């Protein structure tokens, strides 16, 4: 009904360009309006849409549907079962450049990331990030140019910088974790303690005051 | 006593922070001649890390006091004796744990991950012996520390990922062996650089099980490198 | 072994945080049958505070796990055994301590400050015994804790200032004995109130620089009081 309204909207304003993604997930966690928006995005609109979201300008009538259609999909989905190692590369700087190591931050636009470490390189050798999350959508079913096998993370989805380091090549190599996975996540039970790493980790006198 | 009973007492003694009983329980489990499970290996390693570490602190403390307090032929003899009492314990803790490595842990270990872990651990307890060791005996314990680390290092390069917490952990302790024991910052840095450079290059090789584990050890390397190379 | 040699090893063992050796050194100094100097008394008291305290924590730690994991009859039996092994250690440390108090420390102590300090300590180590003690034996260790505290308390009232860190210290532990061991908050707050209100009434005599020692212990008393009236 609301999904029918958004599905009717996306087609009325994008035609066959939107209509070509109908029934790409015969599994069907997501609606027709949700599958279409994600595909429209993954295909070509990821350019202009994230351009408008990052720059904080007013979205256009078409952009607005792709956005509300993608947001709809991230709700339905939520935090999955296993942690997903995905890679995302940029030409120059990323919104995580000002986020200091240990602290958290977010990219104002949607975070398109790949399963292929090679196709993430294809997008730039400015910053090469490895992302571990659980609230990502596998749009590889809907669009998959250069066999990207993309996993998209929501807009303004908060990430913790676990490691930010530079190459002798100059390329800054980051490791981001989806904030909501916690502090406990990412460690093998007591391995760090057993490794016994070579690094450093109100009363006065005798009266036993209890 | 049963393998499971000893491991339950070993898990119990840890919470109680009775690391001496925790060590005795795991020593018994090891002496059963069977290859330890990842949990068992971790319980043994933390027990002895804590037992040996307790005397390493006490030793450094008394050695610090040995130097600060220097006037009386008797008061200084009191210090030498107490330093020597603690050296005696450190030597015996390292001997139990190095004998466990030689007799059971290293021979029984079949997977490479474990064979590296224990060989790194052999260098660790030889390094602790080296810290207190003197002259000809120091020469022997330093030679043995370097050999155990080097043997594990060649295996870690062949059969392991540059981002493995075990490979990275060995790389941090060996670089600390060169900087502290052999007093070669050049050797120390060279090792830490390579281990880091190889890891930053292949962050796609991170495990989803131990990613936070690796980044932590990678930070410690990157920090020592920038600290050792700073004026 | 020389008295001075043992005290040097006792001072040394403290920095090394080898409180078991620190306790053995001071036990030997006490067994010499001479009245301990303020420093010696303080070295003995911190050594055993730490030795006994270590097992008090370990005991509470295993006891919490004992009740939280009544899933398996063998895993539970592992718990009971380890709790009992620690109870053994606790009992033996408190036996070492109380035997030192009865045989040497309390008979030999001559000034009132001394005779209160050790009688308060006698009450403390009986209280620690009471925490783990069962039935008829618990009845005995609770009776003995109350008696040692009460004996010291009468002496502290007669021969000591209401602001003395030792008198305040005993008042602190005895009110905690009533609240924790006898489970009488009424008895606990009544004692803590009196000890505090007598100390606020006569603090006008600031003991030159010792009006930091007393203010600290006075806080702990006032802070427990306001917490109990919840
Ligand atoms: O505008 C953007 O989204 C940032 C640049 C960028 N885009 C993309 S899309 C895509 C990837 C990627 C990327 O790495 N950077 C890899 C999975 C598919």
């Amino acid at each position: 009904g609301a999904d029918k309204a958004l599905a009717d909207g996306l087609v009325k304003r994008f035609g066959a360009d939107a209509e070509k993604y109908l029934g790409r997930q015969p599994g069907g966690i997501h609606s027709d309006a949700e599958v279409m928006a994600l595909g429209l995005y993954t295909g070509i609109h990821y350019a202009d849409l994230n351009r408008a979201l990052r720059q904080g300008q007013e979205l256009d009538a078409g952009q607005k549907l792709i956005d509300q259609g993608m947001s709809a999909a991230f709700e339905k989905s939520g935090q999955a079962e296993q942690v997903v190692k995905t890679f995302r590369g940029t030409r120059g700087g990323d919104a995580f450049n000002a986020v200091e190591e240990g602290k958290v931050g977010h990219d104002d636009g949607y975070l398109s990331t790949s399963l292929n470490p090679g196709v993430a390189r294809s997008f730039g050798q400015g910053t090469i990030s490895t992302v571990f999350g659980r609230s990502g959508i596998d749009v590889s079913g809907i669009s998959n140019y250069k066999n990207a096998k993309a996993i998209l993370y929501n807009k303004e989805t908060d990430m913790r910088v676990l490691l930010s380091a530079s190459d002798e090549q100059g390329v800054t190599r980051r490791v981001l974790e989806e904030a909501a996975l916690g502090e406990l996540s990412g460690h093998s039970q007591g391995l760090l303690d057993a490794l016994d790493l070579a690094s450093k980790p109100l009363r006065m006198r005798g009266l036993d005051l209890a | 006593m049963d393998k499971s009973e000893l491991v339950q007492k070993a898990k119990l003694a840890e919470q109680a922070e009775r690391y001496d009983d925790m060590a005795a329980a795991m020593k018994a489990v090891t002496e059963q001649g069977h290859e330890l499970s990842n949990e068992e290996r971790n319980l043994l390693s933390v027990a002895y890390k804590n037992v040996v570490g307790a005397r390493r602190s006490s030793w450094r403390v008394i050695s610090s006091i040995e130097q600060k307090t220097e006037r009386n032929e008797k008061k200084q003899q009191m210090g030498k004796e107490y330093r020597e009492k603690i050296e005696a314990e450190l030597q015996d803790i390292c001997n139990d744990v190095l004998e466990l490595l030689d007799k059971y842990l290293i021979p029984n270990a079949t997977q490479p991950e474990s064979k590296v872990f224990y060989l790194k651990m052999k260098g660790d307890y030889f390094r602790y012996l080296s810290e207190v060791a003197s002259g000809d005996n120091k020469q022997t314990t330093v030679s043995n520390s370097q050999q155990a680390y080097q043997e594990a290092f060649e295996i870690s390069k062949k059969e392991m990922q540059p981002t493995h917490p075990i490979r990275l952990g060995l790389a941090l302790n060996f670089s600390v062996f060169y900087y502290e024991i052999l007093n070669s910052p050049e050797k120390a840095c060279s090792l830490a650089k390579t281990a880091f450079d190889e890891a930053i290059a292949e962050l796609d090789t991170l495990n989803e099980e131990s990613y936070k584990d690796s980044t932590l050890i990678m930070q410690l390397l990157r920090d020592n490198l920038t600290l050792w190379t700073s004026e």
